[PDB]
This record gives structure tokens, C-alpha cells and sequence, in this order.
RNA sequence: GGCCCUUGCGGUGCUCCUGGAGCGCUCCGGGUUGCAGGUGCCCGAGGCCGA
């Protein structure tokens, strides 16, 4: 995964 | 060790635009990519170097590469023995059942 | 006659992540023989000395176990 | 799961309005959780956490007893739950699925699928891929999806009994499909051929699994209570398990690098 | 021409002396007497009508 | 990674045959022979002893 | 003794007793005494002789000349080198009894025989191989004696069944094997 | 009482959670570790015997 936090 | 061992004998369908673009991804301050660096300069790899990394994690976790990666009975699950029709030889198959004159008990021959 | 051994990484890799698991594969049967490890949990922690001669190992438990075994051959 | 800070497995068991964990050395107690005032429907867990789902919400347990995250807004019930790094993946029966962010609880990414179309029956992410996510569905399609981009990158006409078990093969890019009818499916998604097939008369393959440690054998469960066991080199049956439990098999794992 | 192995079990002790057998007109009973006047009746489950 | 343990022939170290004897590498390491001062003045007094 | 049953369980054929010490021989042809009291050089020549006896008979046993039977054989010890090296030693040696096998109760093939035992053991890293090649003759002596090199003592082994023939001296008799 | 390929009969090989006695793992965090005074312990064989 590297999906950011917040939007 | 290798001279001894000589004298003893397409297109992928699918394309992801965001692997294909060359951005830089941070080893660093992630938990799960802090224990797969190799030296310190890799602190932040880009999307190519993220992608061989991963994946030679994954065969060596698995490994290796198996085998197989690169009319009949038995491709299919079923039984092989059936019961026969003549009476079998040896075994006789018998269960008791209630005497014939329960209802009427004797002690005569 | 004999040289002592060795170990490098390659492309810049660090030798403090290499395991024993991957030096196992990469050295001989007989070495690879060397590596053992005995599982005596329900004696204390132990203490080991080897000989002065490197063929003989000897230890002692904390709660009063005591052998010495020859380590090359498996014998008690 | 697997942990950290202690080389060892743990397999964590619904019990009822609770979970129970123990370890596979020798399958002893380690820790009972707190109770949810629902029934759990679906589990999963991601090595540090263990994710569970009760009616239409679902919380996460930390230190396999006591909750510590709580995800509401959904409005019907949970029958899929996918931890993805540090998002969870839950997928609804109406037909929504939407991605959360774990510790802040925020709402990342929601989308819909038509039920008529494409009613979601599993779920798998490809190792070493990135971003992505493999759906099935009961119709018989299966979808590849990027979080990320939130596209559409390749659409499997696949077969027309439908999907009813995901699982990654031991290769970077093979994975294997079960489906209603008793037939397994072995793919390669990448460029879509079929290494083999093997059917089992038993009714739909509740669970598959693979065996990591230098055997090429395959194991597939049924939901009579059987196990067949499939030889992946020479694409056979090796033996077939009857009556490994009473009832239906629920899930069947072969250990990392173990017989 | 052989003869079934498991039938008479001498362990139970309850057929003694025998008078009389007979079977069923689809050989699915066997009956027997003895002489304590018990007449047994086994059934024969290759046979599965009377 | 290029990986090498010190490993002997048995065969160079063990003799062959049991009329055959046994083999002595010698190395004169100062380190492997310590107290070389010591261990020879007691020789020299046991000498003198004899 | 739950330390000497994980010792035994840690046994192993490369750090065999036997390796380090010349007490003890293991022959096919000889008494261990007397199989104790032969060089590398004598051992290399009956099994030369060996084969060059059985090059006449059967041509195809040509291909064995270079990796079994040459100098490079005669100073090779499998210990010293990697799993490689013993895989391909194995599957050499696995061809090698294949073809060894319809010869067995000629004299050339037990000298051979001899050979391989006292130089690569195969008594220890082989036994499978061994076992299959002298099977079909399991009525003979010499099988008895090629079951005698062998260790099955222990109850857990896979050829444990075969411990009678080993204690006793006599051929396996065939409604066991069946 | 029930047993129907049986036995008033016998044997084996693995599995079955250390009270203190496999501790430490959601997140957060670990970096610049920032010479008082001690003299111990051990050293007894004789039989209101039994065979």
C-alpha cells in the first residue's frame, strides 16, 4: 500500500 | 564451484499509468517498508526500483519459483469399487433380529 | 594449507541483515552440519564451555542439568 | 498471523459475540476479547490488528482483547473485510465499498456496484502489486480495480458459473479461483491464460490453499466436510480427506513453509 | 464351495444344538431353531427383499 | 554474496590404514606457543634434576 | 533423555564417526579388519579393474569413465563441497546403479560397487538408490550383505522392516516383501 | 441384557496449554548516558550392630 492518510 | 559442476555433467493485457509515471516513493517513516532497505542511501526508491524489490521479497519468502509457474479418473474426484451383484465369497453380511417366537416363549425342544 | 574464511555482500548490501538461513544454503554439507540448535526450555538458563580443543563441548543448567557431549559427531 | 517481536503463528477463531487467540505451536489459550453486543458476521486480521464486523459497523481490536477503533456508515451489513497497509477495505451487501483510513477513521474512497450487474462475492489483493484489487462476482465476472487512480484497468469475462473463492498462488502473478459448480481455477492475470483446471463433485470450493514448503500441493474445501488434495505438478489428484470435520469446512490454511 | 467365515460366532454361546433351518422365499431371512426353543432369525443384507 | 568456511579433507588430517601413522601439521606461530621464556626454564631445571 | 533423543534426531551422515577414524571400514568385499588395511590407491584400481571388465560386456558404461572413475573422482570428497555439487554426485551416482543394476551378480559390478562405497559412501548419502538397484535380487547373499552395510537399527527409519535380514544373515524371504 | 468379520485374552508408536517459570509488539516513543568502610569456609575412625 501507499496511499496517502488523509484525502 | 561451477567448473567442478561442468566437469560432473509477451504484452501484458493491462497497463497502470501511476506505476508507469516515475515518481519517488519514502522507505523511510514507513513501518512496513523500514525493514526491507538494503543500505542507507535507499531511504526513497522510485516506482521501478519499488517494484523488483517487492518482488524478489516475495519469492524469497515463498522460496523460490515453483515448477509449474513457468479418459481420467484422477483429474476428477470419484469412487473405483462397486458392490457386485452375485453374492460375495468369504464375508457374509448378517445382523440378528428379534427371535421368531418372542411372542410366545417355550422351553421345549 | 588452509585460508581462513570470508564473507562480502555484493551491490552494497549490508552484512548485519544477512541471516543464518541464507549462509546455510551458500556453504558445504559439512559446515552447514555445524549449525544446531537444542531446545531445553524446561532446565534454566545454561552455561557452556568448550574444550581447550575445539572437539568437545560441555554445559551446565540452572536448575541442575549437566552433560558433556562430543559437538562434531552427534554423541552424548 | 503471523507477529512481531515474537517469530511465531497465531490463528484467532470467531466465538460467538467474541474471538478466542491461540498459538499453532501447541494450540493453547493467549487471549479472549471483549464482547460486541452483535454477533460477528466477518473477521480479519493484518499482523498488528484484529479487524471484526457486527450488524452494519465494524471495529478494530488491538492487543487481541480491547478495541481501540470503531467504523460506522455503512447501513447494510459486512460480508467482506480486506486490511490494505494502513486502510481497511469493506465491501457491504447492498453493494458499496469503501476504503478507511485506520487511525484517523476518515472516509477515503466509496464506490458503488450494481447488484443486478455485479454483486461483489470476492474479494483478494495480488501480492506485489500496487494498489490494486481483484473483485469477483456471483454473476461470473471478475473486475481489476486501482485504488489509487479509482479506475477500471481490465474487466474478466471469466466463466459463467461465478465466483465463490480467491486465493494468491505461490507466484508473483498466478492466482487461483474456485467456483460454484466444484471447479478451481488456476489464472494468470497478467495475460490471461488458464495453467489448469480441476473440478470437485462435492459443490461449491469454500476455501483453497497452497503448500509453500517444496511440494507442489493443492487443497480445496468442500462444503460435505471434505478435502481434496490436487498434485499442481502433474495436475492430478495426490488423495482425497473425507470427513475432515462433520459439518461444512469454513477455513482451511496450509502453514508458511511447513507440512 | 467355501465356507463363510464369520458366521457361527462361538463367543456369544447362543445357538447350542440345532434341529432346524430355512430361508426365505427371496432368501432375505434365515431362520434356525434350537433346542432350548429360541428360533433365531438373521437377515442377510445382500438380499434385500423377503 | 561470495561466502567461504574453512573446511578440511578428513582424508589429509585422518591416515589411511591402521599400519599407517598418524599425521602432524605443525604451524610455529608465536600466538598458537605462549610463555616461551617460562616453559623453557623449567625444562632446563628438571634437566639439570635428571 | 529427551537431550539424547534430540542428539539422535541432529544425526547426520557428513559428521559420521566413521569419517574421522580408520577403527572401523565399511566393505563390501572385505572384513572390516582387513578393509582397514587398504590404500586409496588399491581401492581405485579394483574399481577400475571393475569397470574396464564390464566396458567389454556392455559399451554404454563408456559415459562413467570421466566423472565417476578418474583422478578427479579419486581426490573428490563430498563433504567439502555445496548441496549443488552432492545433488548432481547423486543424481550421477542414481544413473550410474540404474545402469549397475542387471549386472548386479556379476563380479565387476561389486567391484564397482566397492569402489563407490569406500570413496563417496553411498551407504550413507545414497541408501535409496542403493535399495532399488539391489532389490530385485533379494534372495541372493550379496543383497544380504549390501542390506549388512547398512544402519537401520532405529525403529523410526523408513527400511526398518529390513532390520531381520541385517541381525540374522539370511535373504529376505518374499511373502514378507509382498 | 443389547455386541453377530468374534474374543473371561494381551501389547505397542505419536497428541493432550509450566502458578511463580517462553517476559517484552494498536498508536505515541528510546535521542545529546548527559574507587566510603569488607579475614571468609573446611578439617573425628571407638558400634549395647546385622549378615
Amino acid at each position: 500500500s501507499t496511499l496517502p492518510t488523509c484525502s | 564451484e561451477d567448473a567442478l559442476l561442468r566437469r560432473l555433467r509477451k504484452k501484458p493485457v493491462w497497463v497502470d499509468e501511476e506505476d508507469e509515471d516515475e515518481e519517488m516513493v519514502d522507505m523511510m517513516n514507513n513501518r512496513f517498508r523500514k525493514d526491507m532497505m538494503k543500505n542507507a542511501s535507499e531511504s526513497k526508491l522510485s516506482k521501478d526500483n519499488l517494484k523488483k524489490r517487492l518482488k524478489e521479497e516475495f519469492q524469497h519468502a515463498m522460496g523460490g519459483v515453483p515448477a509449474w509457474a513457468e479418459d481420467d479418473l484422477l483429474q476428477r474426484t470419484g469412487n473405483f469399487i462397486s458392490t457386485s451383484t452375485s453374492l460375495p465369497r468369504g464375508i457374509l453380511k448378517m445382523k440378528n433380529c428379534q427371535h421368531a417366537n418372542a411372542e410366545r416363549p417355550t422351553v421345549a425342544r | 594449507a588452509e585460508e581462513p574464511g570470508f564473507l562480502e555482500g555484493e551491490d552494497g548490501e549490508d552484512t548485519a541483515k544477512i541471516c543464518q538461513a541464507d549462509i546455510v544454503e551458500a556453504v558445504d554439507i559439512a559446515s552447514a552440519a555445524k549449525h544446531f540448535d537444542l531446545n531445553l526450555r524446561q532446565f534454566g538458563p545454561y552455561r557452556l564451555n568448550y574444550s581447550r580443543t575445539g572437539r568437545h563441548l560441555a554445559f551446565g543448567g540452572r536448575r541442575g542439568h549437566v552433560a558433556a557431549l562430543d559437538w562434531v559427531t552427534k554423541k552424548l | 498471523r503471523f507477529s512481531a517481536l515474537k517469530r511465531r503463528f497465531y490463528v484467532t477463531t470467531c466465538v460467538g459475540k467474541s474471538f478466542h487467540t491461540y498459538d499453532v505451536q501447541k494450540l493453547s489459550l493467549v487471549a479472549v476479547s471483549n464482547s460486541v453486543p452483535q454477533d460477528i458476521c466477518c473477521m480479519a486480521a493484518d499482523g498488528r490488528l484484529v479487524f471484526a464486523a457486527y450488524g452494519n459497523v465494524f471495529s478494530a481490536f488491538a492487543r487481541n482483547k480491547e478495541i481501540v477503533h470503531t467504523f460506522k456508515g455503512h447501513k447494510a451489513e459486512i460480508h467482506f473485510l480486506q486490511p490494505f497497509g494502513d486502510h481497511i477495505i469493506s465491501v457491504d451487501t447492498d453493494g458499496i465499498l469503501i476504503i478507511w483510513h485506520i487511525y484517523s477513521e476518515e472516509e477515503y474512497l466509496q464506490l458503488t456496484f450494481d447488484k443486478s450487474v455485479f454483486k461483489i462475492s470476492a474479494i483478494l489483493h495480488p501480492s506485489t502489486y500496487l494498489n490494486k484489487i481483484l473483485l469477483g462476482s456471483e454473476q461470473g465476472s471478475l473486475q481489476l480495480w486501482n485504488v489509487k487512480s479509482n479506475k477500471l484497468l481490465y474487466t474478466f469475462p471469466g466463466w459463467k458459473v461465478g465466483v465463490t473463492a480467491l486465493q494468491q498462488a505461490p507466484a508473483v502473478d498466478v492466482v487461483a479461483i474456485g467456483l460454484m459448480s466444484g471447479q478451481v481455477i488456476i489464472h494468470n492475470i497478467k495475460f490471461n491464460e488458464t495453467l489448469m483446471k480441476f473440478r470437485q463433485d462435492w459443490g461449491p470450493i469454500t476455501s483453497i490453499s497452497f503448500r509453500t514448503d517444496g511440494h507442489p500441493v493443492m487443497a480445496a474445501g468442500s462444503p460435505c466436510g471434505h478435502i481434496g488434495l490436487w498434485d499442481l505438478e502433474d495436475k492430478k489428484l495426490i488423495n482425497q480427506m473425507r470427513n475432515a470435520h462433520s459439518t461444512a469446512i469454513a477455513g482451511l490454511t496450509f502453514l508458511h513453509r511447513e507440512p | 464351495c467355501t465356507v463363510f467365515s464369520n458366521f457361527p460366532v462361538i463367543k456369544n454361546k447362543n445357538i447350542s444344538h440345532v434341529h432346524t433351518m430355512d430361508f426365505s422365499p427371496r432368501s432375505g431371512y434365515f431362520a434356525l431353531g434350537n433346542e432350548k426353543g429360541k428360533a433365531l432369525m438373521y437377515r442377510l443384507h445382500h438380499y434385500s427383499d423377503f | 554474496m561470495k561466502v567461504k568456511m574453512l573446511s578440511r579433507n578428513p582424508d589429509n588430517y585422518v591416515r589411511e590404514t591402521k599400519l599407517d601413522l598418524q599425521r602432524v601439521p605443525r604451524n610455529y606461530d608465536p600466538a598458537l606457543h605462549p610463555f616461551e621464556v617460562p616453559r623453557e626454564y623449567i625444562r632446563a631445571l628438571n634437566a639439570t634434576k635428571l | 533423555t529427551s537431550l539424547a533423543q534430540q542428539l539422535q534426531r541432529l544425526a547426520l551422515p557428513q559428521s559420521d564417526a566413521s569419517l574421522l577414524s580408520r577403527d572401523e571400514v565399511a566393505s563390501l568385499l572385505f572384513d572390516p579388519k582387513e578393509a582397514a588395511t587398504i590404500d586409496r590407491d588399491t581401492a581405485f584400481a579394483i574399481g577400475c579393474t571393475g569397470l574396464e571388465e564390464l566396458l567389454g560386456i556392455d559399451p554404454s558404461f563408456e559415459q562413467f569413465e570421466a566423472p565417476l572413475f578418474s583422478q578427479l573422482a579419486k581426490t573428490l570428497e563430498r563433504s567439502v563441497q555445496t548441496k549443488a555439487v552432492n545433488k548432481q554426485l547423486d543424481e550421477n551416482i542414481s544413473l550410474f546403479l540404474i545402469h549397475l543394476s542387471p549386472y548386479f551378480l556379476l563380479k565387476p559390478a561389486q567391484k564397482c560397487l566397492e569402489w563407490l562405497i569406500h570413496r563417496f559412501h553411498i551407504h550413507l548419502y545414497n541408501q535409496d538408490s542403493l535399495i532399488a538397484c539391489v532389490l530385485p535380487y533379494h534372495e541372493t547373499r550379496i543383497f544380504v550383505r549390501v542390506i549388512q552395510l547398512l544402519k537401520i537399527n532405529n525403529s523410526k527409519h523408513r527400511w526398518f522392516w529390513l532390520l531381520p535380514v541385517k541381525q540374522s544373515g539370511v535373504p529376505l524371504a518374499k511373502g514378507t516383501l509382498i
